[PDB]
């Protein structure tokens, strides 16, 4: 009817399909099991039987990640072949997940896709999980994006991806690995979704009083915008938002298409009862510069877009009130030539809790996927980063070897320099 | 499906694995003879990376056993885990090198080459992936500085990406085990350039000093020094072992530690080692286990790191702990010490958090830390050389063996590259 | 076909089972089978105990 | 009224068809014994005597008598009559020769004796049926021979083949291509359609679409048992679209001297997987023009499809399958040929196939049999003329043909007849402009 | 329906063929009076091929006991199943050959032929079809060496279309028994290259090497060389004697192994082969089998097969266990050593499995490989024999019984025929 296929790829993708498709499933009422003791349809497909197997196609060159799933408590879940693993790592190389490596499951990837493919009347879209810094996540990625292209047409390849952050960083070659991936995907995504971690980290600690969070909290968090994302999708509401709709009112020009992500009613139970979360208060708070999930900071650039999806009990007229204040201060500034502005989406499912989760069964949340040309100040850093190195060749001998040219470095930054100054002249006001 | 066959070379190398192995042993959970008397299950689900599987429940090691004298490896099976290691992999000869690397690489050492890499390969065939070798081996002696190089040449050559680490055992910047010492390691390093994925350099010094300041131990037994390069091992092998928050692979560590080729000389180090009466007043948290890796004196090896700029650093945390600790805790050392890392690279620091904890430990993390201090190492190696080959001292023994006199100036030339190429980073 | 997943499980544990059974056998049949044991009872001969086997 | 006498011929043929009776013996409710424990729809495999007793309508051959005694004193003892399993004493020892000039030729009589007896006795016969491997002695030579006395006394009766083609790869014999050649060469034109399956793609299917590792022949047998199973089952069941075995000749092979059609068996999964999805129409059509899902070892996607004949077994709806076939046909994946724009048999049956107690299939509500006649099979000819002439350049192993009663010039003659045919599959595949 | 007549000359031939009955009688089920006291129908199911019916349940073997010293029928009857065989059946002579091959074959065994082959034809012609016949012999005896390639002579000429086995114990130099075998050997290959259908090389050096390093016996007598042998004559032969799921008798060995009338010399070896130490570092597994199949180290011929090329290799399996991977393990080392395997044929590795075991075991395996590298065991012995026929050694021996100094050339041209005839089919 409206089917979303999810294709997450790598550690980072393993575990944030176990998150989301754990929320997913105490959405939908379907136990670990697989069973419910036509919302269901969008993410969960059915056997003749009560038997709910998701759309997903969990992938990841190392066999660690998956295996948890294959043998835990979400185990009779997933169906034995959409999680498909191989032998080796990518080793933190996009050579290795995009040349050597990754040329060995790209096969049983787009055949299983195709599959899942078969059985949708209305694939809206593929959503693509990813981290940037890793290497199956950058290299298989743009492997798989570009075949996605050629075999699936153009549908809504939406990618809910992982940037690396600005100071903290797990992998040394992490410059390298997101700089390689964005020139081969810049011309492959649709909408690629921006969530750093180190954001993340200062909300579990600032918003939720969670010290020393896990990448649990923070996976569990991405889980929620991924349930807002796709909630008139599945669920009803009064105006409603597909995933094509997102391209279209995000999406200004097609180089320029990473928009931030943001929660909203994040707060610890012992503060839930202490707040009337109003839809202006969720609203207020979805735009405050310190609750965005990449640390750019927005209030340097314009909101070349803005889309807010709201969820749960929300009346239709604070949804204006809320949005004419927000257009009211100056602060928050959007460029020219988007008189404007914002793309409201209400659904009336309200957000669900995990047993054992951070944030508090709130009556209203929103979710703003807000295009600012303030992401800018990310790619600089990262140019800088891989310039800081390429100079000195360093780790240049892991890629040459491993089915890659020297001269695609370049290439690729000379792609990296290009987007940079579209978000610049975007930027520069009539 | 990863595996990695030891091979474990020469007197100091056979005693590295006797305790390596029953470390690794404990924590897999196989007793001395070899059934799984363990109490969980992630103990049994990747033991195919250093454990294959006979009959009965008993896991043989994947280990080659190699010396040119059996009297150390006829010791080692008199042992306590000296009877899981399978009866035919203990290849040995009849004459031993004695302090001659010229007899373990050309004379002695290559009539048993062949036996060797027979055993080798049948272990390296019963492989689905064999994610790589590792040889741990002395430097200063004959079978284990030269059958070993002999050894990681020919098998470097007949396997190739296979991964190859080698735990070397360096000379000291005091006293002295051999007195041919100076050639032997020189001699010797030329190939660790060469045949070696990643070469982590351990100092019996070091192991004194963590053993004396660190761990308050009046009376250390080098099998107390070498149950400390077991734990380094294990560390660099956790997460292709046991599961993980982030996970991470011999592999992976090279790509994020070895920046240029030819440097691959790394300086290992452990995290919650505390004495047995500073035991019961610690604090087992990140924060602390992160204040002893970076701590000069817990290093594995003689080079001092305020000497030189971490090219790179890799921390394997191993034990289920915040993440958001383990990152908090990396920016401040980055930052607070901030001329003692490069800055040509942006961040320079790998981080892996395996869960399953070290036995009997809460919280433990493995330090791989590739220093431009490394350089102190080889410049005092070839001091050393320079001394002895000027008035041509004990050369007649190495010159009789198969040998040259042209091929001492060729390592000599290839080590002061490896220290020129060190500094001229340093100084970058 | 669920009844059929447990039946080819239990198959497999009980083949694993009958594959010991017979792994234990194959071992203690070499431990005493005229040729490793070394035993100086194969000299024995139909003539007598003086005349042994040449 | 619609039987079909089944020859059995090589330790390939009989191991096959120990495991096809036990299909159709469950089928029908037959005991090993014989005898029903409480229709007439049995008697186009068996024939029902005064009493109770249903012995098969097939005969079981082989030089070797170590495969058929064991059938002798096995489970099903009673239930094959005692003169329809005939044996020699000397096997024929991987030799063409052996099987079709000198040793073969001495047990031709009574075969056919023992096939005229069953052919007398049956009132509605359709086809002969024969099972045997490319591969043997047996196996090519006495079925070659079996082609040329089935055609002199009987005609244009229609006779299907079921025989392992030798894979790329794996290969059991070393004189393996001598008789690959050599059967194939005096088959050419004695044969109406000779299905094909290779034992690398079974085991690949085991290993990847079964749970199974580590599988033996009778896993092998089993699925075989299947694809033959279903290829009958219109004549003995209720079926919305029957489909005969004078069917197969007519709407699979186009020209004369390409009659070898690659069958395959798409709904092979095991119980486990099997709960973890559904089994739609669409799902097991389209499952059986995949790649990893072909019962040959070759690849579809290197040739032009020629001819297709699928045949549905279960709940299936008319309807689905036209849809199925319909987005079959809207994919550019698979292209066929341009002078047969049809391309199409379809084959419908009411009854889903029995599954067998120790059986790796699960029990499912759809199934799918899809016979395919490629112009890709042509690099498997090539391949095995490659192998051929390796060895026929030396005039290796032809010493073993040549002194048991066979001319060395049909090696000359084979080989260049085989090359007709490695390019009449080059003719049928370009389009005309 | 397939019977098989066994011949056995000389003290080594008997010595072989009485540890070869006593197997086939212990995996048959019968006691060493001659009844079969077993348990499965299996076993006395296929007992015509080796066994004859006696009144009273009583079978005896349709083997000839061929000698011409009384001294080694005293042997063969002190063994344990010495009664075994009817008393008419032992043809033995009344002076030795005394390692002379013209006593062997002219004028000492010219007189006892007659009586062994009225014996031969005796149980020849009471089997319905029979298969074929089956020869143990040494080739540097008298009387092994000289009557058994007469016996060979004059049954094939009654008997041209029935296959011809013979299990030839070739010498070896650095075992040496006696001086005049490079005589008695080369005098041998020609009746072996023109008559036998199929013939096996043994070594008794590669025995005594296998008994000494793969099953590490103190102490190996000749009971455990005969032991070796005998494991390698029930796997060659176990197909025509017990069900498998895909069969290869001997004849259709032959014809997949012999691309021309004159390659039939084989390389044998037996598979499942560990010491008494190794018992339970083992996994009785296919992967195991194979591996220690195709080893060099396992032959029990005294050739590498490195120095040669494979022409084709023989594979007959006993027990219940998969085909698949079976077959994949061929497809391996086919693959894998590519140089290994002659070009000019495509699938050099066939394949036999049987269902049935041997007693006590629960999977066995036997290996044929005719390999060109068996030509340096003629030129071995060839350059042997031109060193003592240019002096004239000792054929004052040879040439006072009755033959000429042709034969001794034509011997050596026949034999260096065929060396040089596996020397061009290696070139391809
Ligand atoms: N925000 C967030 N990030 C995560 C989470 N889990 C993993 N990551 C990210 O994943 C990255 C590491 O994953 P990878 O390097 O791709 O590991 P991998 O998938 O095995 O890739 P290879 O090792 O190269 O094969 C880190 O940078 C994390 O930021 C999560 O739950 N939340
Ligand atoms: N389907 C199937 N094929 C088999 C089986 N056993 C062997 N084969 C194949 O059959 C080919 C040879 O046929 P054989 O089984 O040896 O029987 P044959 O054709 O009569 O040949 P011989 O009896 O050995 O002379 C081999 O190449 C195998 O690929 C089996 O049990 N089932
Ligand atoms: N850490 C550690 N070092 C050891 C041990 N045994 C020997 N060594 C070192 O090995 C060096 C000597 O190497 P050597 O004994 O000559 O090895 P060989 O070639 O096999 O003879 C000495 O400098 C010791 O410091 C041990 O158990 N632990
Ligand atoms: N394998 C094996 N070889 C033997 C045995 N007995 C003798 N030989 C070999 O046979 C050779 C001597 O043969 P010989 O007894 O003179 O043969 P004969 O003259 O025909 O009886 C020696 O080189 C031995 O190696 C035995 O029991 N087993
Ligand atoms: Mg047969």
């Amino acid at each position: 009817m409206r089917e979303c296929i999810s294709v997450h790829v790598g550690q980072a993708g393993v575990q944030i399909g176990n998150a989301c498709w754990e929320l997913y499933c105490l959405e939908h009422g379907i136990q670990p099991d697989g069973q419910m003791p036509d919302s269901f349809n969008t993410f969960f497909s059915e056997t003749g039987a009560g038997k709910h197997v998701p759309r997903a196609v969990f992938v990841d060159l190392e066999p660690t990640v998956i295996d948890e799933v294959r043998t835990g408590t979400y185990r009779q879940l997933f169906h034995p072949e959409q999680l498909i693993t191989g032998k080796e790592d990518a080793a933190n190389n996009y050579a290795r997940g995009h040349y050597t490596i990754g040329k060995e499951l790209i096969d049983l990837v787009l055949d299983r896709i195709r599959k899942l493919a078969d059985q949708c009347t209305g694939l809206q879209g593929f959503l693509i999980f990813h981290s940037f810094g890793g290497g199956t996540g950058s290299g298989f990625t743009s492997l798989l994006m570009e075949r996605l292209s050629v075999d699936y047409g153009k549908k809504s390849k939406l990618e809910f991806s992982i940037y690396p952050a600005p100071q903290v960083s797990t992998a040394v070659v992490e410059p390298y690995n997101s700089i390689l991936t964005t020139h081969t995907t810049l011309e492959h995504s649709d909408c690629a979704f921006m969530v750093d971690n180190e954001a993340i980290y200062d909300i579990c600690r600032r918003n939720l009083d969670i010290e020393r969070p896990t990448y649990t909290n923070l996976n569990r968090l991405i889980g929620q915008i991924v349930s807002s994302i796709t909630a008139s999708l599945r669920f009803d509401g009064a105006l409603n938002v597909d995933l094509t709709e997102f391209q279209t009112n995000l999406v200004p020009y097609p180089r320029i298409h990473f928009p931030l992500a943001t929660y909203a009613p994040v707060i610890s139970a012992e503060k839930a009862y202490h707040e009337q979360l109003s839809v202006a208060e969720i609203t207020n708070a979805c735009f405050e510069p310190a609750n965005q999930m990449v640390k750019c900071d927005p209030r340097h650039g314009k909101y070349m877009a803005c889309c807010l999806l709201y969820r749960g009990d929300v009346v239709p007229k604070d949804v204006n009130a809320a949005i004419a204040t927000i257009k009211t201060k100056r602060t928050i500034q959007f460029v020219d030539w988007c008189p404007t502005g914002f793309k409201v989406g209400i659904n009336y499912q309200p957000p669900t809790v995990v047993p054992g989760g951070d944030l508090a069964k709130v009556q209203r949340a929103v979710c703003m996927l807000s295009n600012t040309t303030a992401i800018a100040e990310a790619w600089a850093r990262l140019d800088h980063k891989f310039d800081l190195m390429y100079a000195k060749r360093a780790f240049v001998h892991w890629y040459v070897g491993e089915g890659m040219e020297e001269g695609e470095f370049s290439e690729a930054r000379e792609d990296m320099a290009a987007l940079e100054k579209d978000y610049e002249e975007v930027g520069m006001d009539s | 499906m990863r595996e990695i066959v030891h091979l474990q070379a020469g007197q100091c190398g056979n005693q590295i694995g006797a305790k390596f192995w029953e470390v690794i042993s404990d924590e897999h959970g196989i007793d001395p003879t070899g059934t799984y008397h363990g109490d969980s299950d992630l103990q049994l689900e990747r033991i195919n990376v250093y454990y294959n599987e006979a009959t009965g429940g008993k896991y043989v090691p994947r280990a080659v056993l190699v010396d040119l004298e059996p009297g150390t490896m006829d010791s080692v099976r008199s042992g306590p885990f000296g009877q899981i290691f399978r009866p035919d992999n203990f290849v040995f000869g009849q004459s031993g090198a004695g302090n001659n690397w010229a007899k373990g690489h050309y004379t002695e050492g290559a009539e048993l080459v062949d036996s060797v890499l027979d055993v080798v390969r049948k272990e390296a065939e019963s492989c689905d992936c064999l994610q790589g070798f590792q040889l741990t081996h002395s430097l200063g002696g004959g079978t284990g500085s030269g059958m070993g190089t002999l050894l990681i040449s020919k098998i470097r050559e007949e396997y190739p990406d296979r991964i190859m680490n080698t735990f070397s055992v360096v000379p000291s910047p005091k006293v002295s085990d051999t007195v041919v010492e100076p050639y032997n390691a020189t001699l010797s390093v030329h190939q660790l350039v060469e045949n070696t994925d990643e070469t982590y350099c351990i100092d019996n010094e070091a192991l004194y000093d963590i053993c004396f300041r660190t761990l308050k131990l009046t009376t250390p037994t080098y099998g107390d020094l070498n149950h400390l390069v077991s734990a380094t091992m294990s560390g660099v092998t956790t997460c292709l072992r046991f599961p993980g928050q982030l996970n991470a692979d011999l592999r992976k560590l090279a790509v994020n530690m070895v920046p240029f080729p030819r440097l691959h000389f790394f300086m290992p180090g452990f995290a919650p080692l505390t004495s047995r009466g500073s035991q019961q007043y610690r604090a087992l948290t990140v924060p602390e286990l992160t204040q002893q890796m970076f701590d000069a004196k817990n290093m594995m090896a003689a080079c001092d790191p305020r000497h030189g700029r971490y090219l790179t650093v890799a921390a394997v945390f191993r034990g289920r702990m915040s993440m958001k600790e383990v990152d908090e805790q990396m920016l401040n050392v980055q930052n607070k010490n901030s001329s003692y890392f490069v800055e040509w690279i942006p961040n320079n620091v790998k981080t892996a958090v395996c869960d399953i904890p070290p036995r009997g430990l809460k919280m433990s993390a493995t330090f791989i830390g590739n220093s431009t201090a490394i350089q102190e190492l080889f410049k005092r190696i070839s001091e050393q050389f320079t001394a002895m080959f000027r008035r041509k001292a004990f050369l007649h023994w190495y010159t009789g063996e198969g040998m040259d006199e042209m091929e001492f100036t060729e390592a000599e030339s290839n080590m002061n590259d490896l220290v020129s190429e060190y500094q001229q980073y340093q100084d970058a | 076909n669920k009844n059929q997943a447990l039946e080819s499980a239990e198959k497999k544990i009980q083949e694993r089972k009958q594959e010991q059974e017979d792994n234990l056998a194959e071992i203690s049949n070499m431990l005493r089978g005229d040729l490793l044991s070394e035993n100086p009872q194969q000299a024995a001969s139909s003539f007598g105990p003086h005349r042994v086997v040449p």
